[PDB]
């Protein structure tokens, strides 16, 4: 692909409505642990062994002592050059009549900690709850989530399970239900929101420009939503620290941290 | 579609 940034900025120039799409590049770039490929581990285990309903199914305590200590070092986690250029980028072109939607893969919600107000979370949030029972989604800060989970979650390797009984993990206080509380976090294998694709289709069909910023493009059906859009002859730029296997299919490819090329491509 |  092309790696003219004047080329780009062309394009830019003239975008009425403007997709952003944005993975683990970017949260990594704030320092958030993604537990993907280094990474880097939780005690003995990645992100593709406890973000699974086999690993809630066997040990829900362990799968809440992970997602609890990610809900905890977002305390010391701030948005990135990334996340402002995109957050900026919004409201400028806002007040001049244009589109700039985020499409993001990342639970972290930095995105929105960064101001971006047009945001797809794709994969949910770490600060959503969803009940096991009766399924209701809520929004959820508190620190710790649950009295038992208080202190917990340590990562370093060798850390015992805090092997919390299933009844002091966080439930649901929907009268009469109290079931188990899981993470809001879509999981591999598992399906994402129809109602959150259609949304995600809407964008896709009406842009006319679209970035994929920081994301592996392995990850399904996420890795898809860029190759259905060059169809109608927009222009894809794809900026990250590598190629992947779906570099070769975009208009224009910026390498580099998504801190380091975003500032200059969306200023 | 189903998470990858
Ligand atoms: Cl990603
Ligand atoms: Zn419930």
């Amino acid at each position: 692909p092309s790696s003219s940034m004047a080329d780009f900025r062309k394009f830019f120039a003239k975008a009425k409505h403007i997709v952003i799409i944005s993975g683990a590049g970017v949260s990594a770039e704030s320092g958030v642990p993604t537990f993907r490929g280094a990474g880097g581990y939780w005690r003995k285990w990645q992100a593709q062994d406890l973000a699974t309903p086999l690993a809630f199914a066997h040990n829900p305590s362990r799968v809440w002592e992970f997602y609890h200590y990610r809900r905890e070092v977002m305390g010391s986690k701030e948005p990135n050059a990334g996340h402002r250029a995109i957050a900026e980028c919004e409201t400028r072109l806002g007040k001049q009549g244009r589109r700039v939607v985020v499409i993001t893969l990342n639970i972290d919600e930095l995105h929105r900690k960064a101001g971006t107000k047009n945001l797809l979370e794709i994969h949910g949030s770490l600060f959503k709850t969803r009940c096991t029972s009766c399924g209701v989604v809520a929004e959820n800060y508190k620190s710790p989530i649950c009295p038992a989970l208080s202190g917990k979650g340590a990562p370093e390797p060798g850390t015992q399970d805090a092997s919390i009984p299933v009844e002091k993990l966080p439930r649901c206080e929907e009268a009469g239900c109290g079931g188990l509380l899981r993470p809001h976090v879509v999981w591999f294998g598992e399906n994402l929101d129809p109602a959150i694709l259609e949304e995600v289709d809407r964008e896709l069909a009406h842009c006319d420009l679209c970035l994929v910023v920081g994301t592996s493009s392995v990850v399904y059906p996420a890795a898809m939503f860029a190759p259905q859009v060059a169809a109608r002859g927009v222009p894809v730029a794809e900026f990250n620290t590598e190629t992947t296997p779906a570099t070769n299919r975009f208009r224009f490819h910026f390498q580099g941290p998504c801190g380091t090329t975003l500032p200059e491509a969306l200023a | 579609f189903s998470k990858q």
